[PDB]
């Protein structure tokens, strides 16, 4: 469960990009292009998006650099 | 004011009631024009020709 | 898909460019069978299909074809929603004026020829001749005739001259005129010649012009010569049940039109007379004048019926038109509306909601599932599942709710915790269960009011509704830092009841070792529930940096609250819990624990105090009974004692000495003073009343009435409803607003008997209908300030500025009303302060100043902050967030992004509800006077000869604890700097005198003084010292009316004194009734008298309206020595004399007012000329901005802290910066500007910041503050100044200048349906914007 | 002073002023000006207390 987003706010600021950063990550969550990074309490992928949030390994940057890996490796699966 | 209807009744009322005689000088009128426009018919052959 | 809008006229090429056929005939549909008449208005060949995909014959019925056009009828087989998009034409055969370039006030056809409407009216109406273009014979251009001498120009002029009537003589005028010759031509009398009025006339009339060229428009479209039509799926006719439609009245209307269009052309091919066809151009102007706005006529009206038909303009403008009715405001599925109840074992994250409100809002969610799952094989079998609602989809619904928000809303959303996100927990009932903690943001009553529930179903709506409109967010007001989720009246109740203490109960004076047999020793009933004992209890502390410093003592105190200190997280102190805990000290509790342990321990902190405040309420068993209102002993008998003392009024008035206002006076003196000894008898009868033992006689303590508890917890009412319950009810007031002298003598313990009840009803009449009426007053002043607000968007992070406002103390008078802290925190610094001594920087230049800062101000002696205010920013087109401050729900900082306008507007007008001698100093300090100048007499005393004196009450920490307006010519008893005491009148001034006193001391003389004339010989009767005292204007003679007396001193050798320090002379003027008390040859002292003179909403609606004041205060231009003109015109010359600058400004004074002034003086610029209000026109363009939005601030906070609400500054502050968009440019320079011309204040910064970076000289202009009504339409968005306000104005001013929005400021993305460039959606917009033409 | 600022002088002027000030923009006539204040305030048809 989530009922405060405190700590979500405290690792990524402006309390607005968070709402764009988990509502990305719960898209690639949701559409099967991926699947969670912590273990869900079967909440939906709104709650599993924010609590990626707080345990630091999402932000918008990590997801850049992830989206780039799998752009880099579409051009290697090409072929 | 608008009122158009009563600008209509001031833009006629300028306009004076006819005498029993009058109608009938205005429809002799009338006649004369009729009287001269086929006058003016009776001058162009193609006219009666066709 | 696309960027700014634009609007213009429409020529008749575009009207055909945009029609797709001809309306030649008025039928609308066939009446046998039903198909649409060709070619009516309802046609197929012109607009499109009756049905998907289907020619009207029928050779074309299915999608075997797309592209074709049945050629038996006319058919372009497509989706019929093209018959919502085609729009048709008219060919109109005669021209017809446009109503709104007509008919609005500032007429465009009426100042464009400038020409005055009356004579265009008589033109249009055939009553008259206007020349077009006709030579120069005679008769000039815009000169009209009449019939008569029509046929005098026509036998004088034969040839050679041109002149119409009607629309198309308005058309030749338009289409013949050259504008840039005439913009020459205005250029050229607006260099050499000067007409004041006339000429800013003149400049508005070049400003149209050179707009309009700028513009791609032409004249002549302001005549409509084709009439576009509306599609017919706008104006629909469609079949009720029962073989009756309904038509639209713009049937009627396009018919009436059609109708005359076909009647003209079918009287111009017979060749009518002329009466007829002037009588059929006339009605075919009325047609269309009334098609496009009716209501500017005779107001036609519709068939079968008296009510007016509804227009075009009608369905734009107004309260149902498209932009306040379907585009601002829209009706949303996924919503439910149901009554609300409270159901007390909710944590405030979340509330209930009903089983069967869930399965209908969340029906295709549970579709989505139940086809997942494969219990439904199909969509169908998934809604004939829901539909019986078997056992299988509860568990269904269950997951689908389980972290999903929903929105609960209260239809009066004044605030934005109006809309509050929630996650719903299933309640076998009918009834959504709402927080009760939570109520009070909503102004929410269980009485049967009712909410409405929303729901989120995209994702960013969910995340945006847990991230930001969660209940566990909003726990602080938008309008102050103060906490909202304030516990209300059972919890408080419940509280005030567990900590509390009497002298004697169970367990009195033992000892305990923790708060866990504190409530083991309570819930087994051996020891009491408040008793003071000793206990051990270990508090935590944050002394080290964020660590909980334990530290464990033997603490005096209760039994309860040792209970409640359980509940207390470990970050507070203990002194928190030790009181009596009323609303007020609850307030405090949460408000600490929430600037100390952050958001996650006060939620959880206020779901508990929640939970033990009402289950220890219950436990309490609080309940009023008829012996809970103890009445006085001595009530009947002060009621006895007044009832004498009137009759001693009776007496002295039946004999004739007093009359009756005194007598009156008098009698509500003493029924106010009975009043106030009744209240002051019945509350000591409560409090104290409880009087009990412990181990000796007796002792008094606060009372445990039910009453007085529910009083003194401020959980309901204060003490005036309780002196309404127990001792007499006040004096009530008759309809004139006099005030009855025989009050009600019964409370309504006793009863009352009707006289007196019947006096109440009129008290209570006039609150219910003043509680309507200001409601609706609030909602109109909240609108209007939301909408002259809605632009201003916190875009950058730093603007980085020296400029700011100074904030000090309120203090007026009296004692504090609002004190440097609570001011000054949550803002930000401008300049760094410094302690008393100077050169130690206490803070630097810029921090965020919170609540340890405000410590350390509070520690040192500071008085006076600099602030960086928003109405100074720097920013264009927003307000930089480092300069905003940071009350928010949040405590930080405001975020880059999030809109304050809004949240300012609402926070300023969400409480418009709520809303409606000498110095007898009080406390004791140092003196100090600012801007004296003063002189001492020849008794010790010190008078006072400038009147810009403030008195300061400076204690030894350097601060102001009184402030007096010192008046003009007082008696100072001590000087200055010397410790005064309390109660010591320092100065003592004649308030009904006002004084003449000098800086002289000499021999007070006559000067051009005639007896009989300009004074008059009075001997007295008391005193006895005859005198020449001067008259008024009525009685002084004709050589002394404009001849003024006047006194001047000379010395013992009969040289005139002059002022010791300078070399002017005292000569002075006195008006009539100024007393001539001391004659001519008679000595004075230093300032002796040469003479004697003797005798709520609406205010915050006039203040940021900004309306002119009725009785204005004068100001001094520009400062320098007063001086007077001429004399008696009903005005006087006020002259001023600057020492460097050029002199020669004179106003004219209404000389019968007393002005405050001597002419021997000197003002300042912004100084008072006279008293009274002032308006912010003038503090504005005389002392600064800074001045200006002190004395709005000032003055408005005036007005809400009488009601005792309160406000952060920062909103008024931000409302104060809307206002003053605008500014008039002086000086135009290397500009593209006019001397006169008004544009707003970011567009000239912007471009002088580019010539000033260069050489060149820039644009000084004029700021020019301008009220919320019109500082909100005068917007370079046309949108957000046609969404509210005069529309019709607003759309023809943009459509004569071709002006283009660029959506600029949530108005727009409001009505176009696109993301906010305020809030989630600033990242898109700034993603965009860096996209956009880069 | 009030009879100073009127402008009209005797009855007909007064019939006609009232004619005119009741429906404008047309011109009076005697007789339907009579019967206008007629039934104004003195006929049993248009005009009644009870
Ligand atoms: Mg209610
Ligand atoms: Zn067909
Ligand atoms: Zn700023």
């Amino acid at each position: 469960a989530r009922v405060t987003v405190q700590d979500a706010v405290e690792k990524i600021g402006n309390r607005f990009d968070l709402v764009l950063v988990a509502a990305r990550r719960a898209r690639q969550m949701q559409v099967g292009g991926k699947d969670p990074l912590v273990p869900e309490e079967n909440d939906k992928t709104t709650v599993i998006a924010l609590r990626e949030i707080e345990e630091g390994l999402i932000n918008n940057q990590i997801l850049d650099v992830r989206e780039r890996q799998e752009q880099q490796e579409q051009e290697a699966a090409e072929l | 004011t608008t009122d158009p209807v009563r600008m209509y009744m001031r833009e006629m009322g300028t306009v004076e009631l006819l005498t029993r005689e009058g109608e009938i000088d205005i429809a002799k009128r009338i006649e004369d024009g009729i009287n001269q426009v086929q006058c003016s018919v009776a001058e162009y052959p193609e006219a009666i020709t066709y | 898909e696309f960027d700014a809008i634009k609007i213009a006229l429409a020529s008749p090429d575009m009207i055909r460019s945009w029609s797709f056929g001809e309306v030649k005939k008025p039928e609308t549909i066939n009446y046998r069978t039903f198909k649409p008449e060709r070619d009516g208005l309802f046609c197929a060949r012109i607009f499109g299909p009756v049905k998907d995909y289907e020619c009207l014959c029928g050779k074309y019925k299915r999608l075997k074809h797309r592209g074709v056009i049945c050629e038996k009828c006319g058919v372009e087989v497509t989706q019929t929603k093209v018959r919502r998009e085609r729009m048709g034409h008219i060919e109109l055969a005669s021209p017809t004026a446009h109503i709104w370039f007509l008919k609005s006030l500032p007429s465009r056809i009426g100042l464009l020829l400038d020409m005055p409407l009356r004579d265009i009216e008589r033109v249009l109406y055939f009553e008259s001749y206007v020349v077009i273009e006709g030579g120069m014979t005679n008769l000039e251009r815009q000169q009209i005739l009449t019939e008569e001498q029509y046929l005098d120009a026509l036998e004088e002029f034969g040839d050679e001259f041109d002149a119409k009537m009607g629309a198309e003589a308005i058309q030749a005028l338009l289409k013949s005129m050259d504008l840039e010759q005439e913009c020459e031509q205005l250029r050229e009398e607006l260099n050499e010649t000067n007409s004041e009025t006339k000429r800013k006339k003149l400049t508005k009339r070049i400003k149209l012009l050179e707009a309009f060229v700028q513009s791609g428009n032409k004249p002549e479209w302001m005549i409509l010569t084709v009439l576009p039509v509306l599609p017919p799926d706008l104006r629909p006719l469609v079949p009720l049940d029962g073989g009756r439609f309904a038509t639209s009245d713009l049937n009627d209307l396009y018919r009436r039109v059609i109708n005359r269009n076909n009647r003209l052309k079918r009287l111009l091919d017979l060749a009518a007379p002329d009466i007829i066809v002037r009588n059929e151009k006339r009605m075919l102007q009325e047609a269309v004048d009334a098609l496009l706005d009716n209501g500017r006529r005779g107001r036609a009206i519709t068939g079968s019926n008296k009510r007016p038909l509804k227009s075009l303009a009608d369905m734009i403008k107004g309260k149902q038109g498209r932009f306040r009715q379907n585009l601002l405001g829209k009706r949303v599925d996924y919503s439910g509306r149901s009554v609300i109840t409270v159901g007390p074992y909710l944590r405030l994250h979340q509330c209930g909601l009903p089983k069967k409100m869930a399965l209908e809002l969340f029906k295709p969610f549970i579709y989505g599932k139940l086809e997942l799952r494969g219990l439904a094989t199909t969509i169908k079998a998934a809604k004939k599942m829901v539909e019986r609602e078997e056992a299988v989809v509860w568990d269904i619904l269950d997951e689908v709710i389980r972290e999903h928000p929903v929105l609960l809303n209260r239809a009066p959303t004044l605030h934005r915790l109006g809309i509050q996100a929630f996650e719903p927990v299933l309640i076998e009932g009918k009834a959504i269960q709402l927080h009760p903690l939570v109520c009070a943001a909503y102004n929410a009553d269980f009485d049967g009011d009712q909410m409405a529930v929303h729901v989120p179903l995209t994702l960013e709506a969910q995340l945006e509704a847990r991230a930001l409109m969660m209940s566990t967010n909003n726990i602080l007001s938008p309008a102050n830092g103060e906490p909202i989720i304030v516990p209300s009246q059972d919890v408080v109740l419940g509280l005030y009841y567990m900590t509390r203490d009497c002298v004697n109960a169970k367990g009195e004076g033992m000892v305990l070792t923790g708060p866990k047999e504190a409530e083991r020793l309570y819930r087994s009933g051996l020891a009491s529930l408040h008793a003071r004992v000793k206990v051990r209890i270990t508090e935590y502390e944050k002394d080290a940096n964020g660590e909980l410093v334990a530290k464990t003592s033997l603490k005096d105190t209760t039994v309860g609250r040792a209970i409640l200190w359980m509940i207390v997280p470990k970050g507070l102190p203990y002194s928190i819990v030790n009181q009596a805990l009323g609303k007020k000290a609850i307030s405090k509790m949460l408000n600490t624990c929430y600037r100390i342990l952050g958001l996650k321990p006060t939620v959880i902190f206020a779901d508990q105090i929640m939970y033990t405040g009402f289950a220890y309420a219950a436990r309490s068993g609080a309940s009023v009974g008829i012996d809970d209102m103890v009445i006085p002993e001595k009530k009947h008998e002060i009621i006895s004692e007044a009832e004498a003392e009137v009759a001693e009024i009776q007496e002295q008035f039946q004999s004739g000495l007093v009359t009756a206002g005194e007598r009156y006076n008098k009698v509500i003196d003493i029924w106010a003073a009975a009043n106030d000894r009744v209240s002051k008898a019945m509350m000591d009868n409560l409090q104290t009343e409880t009087v009990i033992n412990r181990d000796g006689q007796e002792e008094k303590q606060v009372s445990f009435n039910s009453i007085y508890m529910m009083a003194d917890s401020g959980a309901r009412g204060s003490a005036a409803q309780i002196r309404q319950l127990a001792g007499m009810r006040g004096l009530m007031a008759k309809p004139d607003g006099s005030i009855i002298e025989t009050p009600i003598t019964a409370n309504f313990r006793e009863g009352l008997n009707v006289l007196q009840y019947f006096i109440s009803t009129h008290g209570a009449r006039k609150g219910l209908a003043d509680t309507a009426l200001k409601t609706a007053n609030s909602g109109y002043l909240t609108r209007r300030l939301v909408d002259v607000a809605q632009d201003l968007v916190v875009t950058e992070d730093d603007c980085g500025t020296h400029e700011g406002i100074m904030m000090t103390p309120v203090i007026e008078g009296g004692d504090v009303k609002e004190p440097l802290r609570d001011r000054v925190l949550g803002r930000v610094t401008a300049e760094d302060v410094l302690k008393p001594g100077t050169a130690d920087i206490l803070v630097p230049r810029n921090t965020l100043l919170h609540e340890q800062w405000c410590d350390l101000l509070e520690e040192n002696s500071v008085d006076a902050v600099k602030v960086r205010s928003v109405v100074s920013c720097d920013t264009d087109f927003g307000v930089c967030a480092h300069c905003y401050g940071r009350d928010l729900a949040r405590g930080h900082i405001i975020n880059k992004g999030e809109a304050i306008g809004v949240i300012a507007a609402q926070s300023i007008g969400e409480p418009g509800t709520q809303l409606t001698s000498s110095i007898q100093v009080k406390n004791k300090g140092s003196i100090k006077l600012s801007n004296v100048k003063s002189v001492v007499n020849s008794s010790g005393k010190l008078v006072i000869t400038s009147r810009n004196t403030e008195l300061k009450l400076i204690d030894e920490f350097g601060r102001t604890k009184e402030s007096y307006k010192v008046p003009y010519g007082a008696v100072l008893a001590k000087g200055d700097g010397e410790q005064v005491a309390g109660g010591e009148t320092v100065a003592n001034w004649d308030p009904h005198t006002m004084p003449v006193i000098t800086e002289v001391s000499g021999f007070v003389r006559f000067t051009d003084m005639i007896d009989g004339q300009t004074i008059t010989r009075q001997t007295d009767e008391l005193t006895g010292l005859s005198s020449l005292v001067v008259l008024d204007s009525a009685e002084r003679t004709a050589g002394g009316k404009d001849l003024r007396p006047a006194l001047k001193i000379v010395d013992a050798q009969g040289n005139d004194v002059l002022i010791p320090g300078t070399d002017m002379p005292a000569q002075y003027f006195l008006p009539g009734k100024a007393i001539v008390q001391l004659e001519d040859g008679v000595q004075i002292s230093s300032g002796d008298t040469l003479a004697r003179i003797p005798q709520g909403l609406p205010r915050v609606a006039d203040l940021f309206e900004a309306r002119r004041p009725k009785e204005p205060a004068i100001l001094a231009e520009i400062s320098g020595i007063v001086s007077f003109g001429k004399e008696t015109k009903g005005k006087r010359r006020l002259v001023i004399t600057p020492v460097d600058g050029s002199d020669p400004y004179e106003e004219m004074i209404p000389k019968w007012r007393q002005l405050n002034v001597f002419e021997g003086e000197r003002v300042e610029r912004g100084d008072v000329i006279s008293d009274g209000p002032e308006a912010p026109h003038d503090i504005l363009r005389l002392r600064g901005v800074h001045a200006v939005t002190r004395y709005i601030v000032n003055e408005v906070q005036d007005v809400y802290r009488l009601q005792g609400v309160k406000i952060n500054d920062k909103h008024i502050e931000v409302i104060v910066r809307q206002m003053l968009r605008k500014a008039t440019i002086v000086n135009a320079g290397s500009s593209d500007f006019l001397e006169g011309e008004q544009v707003e204040y970011s567009r000239v910064k912007i471009a002088n910041r580019e010539l000033e970076a260069n050489g060149k000289v820039g644009a000084t202009y004029s700021r020019d503050l301008l009220g919320i009504t019109k500082a909100s339409l005068a917007t370079e968005s046309f949108i957000s100044a046609a969404s509210f306000q005069e529309t019709t104005r607003v759309l023809t001013e943009a459509a004569v200048a071709g002006k283009r929005d660029e959506l600029r400021g949530l108005k727009e993305n409001v009505i176009v349906g696109r993301l906010i460039p305020a809030g989630t959606g600033y990242a898109y917009h700034q993603d965009r914007m860096r996209r956009r033409a880069a | 002073e009030t009879l100073r600022v009127d402008p009209t002088n005797d009855r007909l002027s007064a019939l006609v002023e009232i004619y005119r000030m009741m429906r404008p923009g047309e011109p009076p006539t005697r007789e339907a000006a009579e019967s206008l204040f007629e039934n104004l305030f003195f006929s049993e048809d248009r005009y009644d207390l009870s």
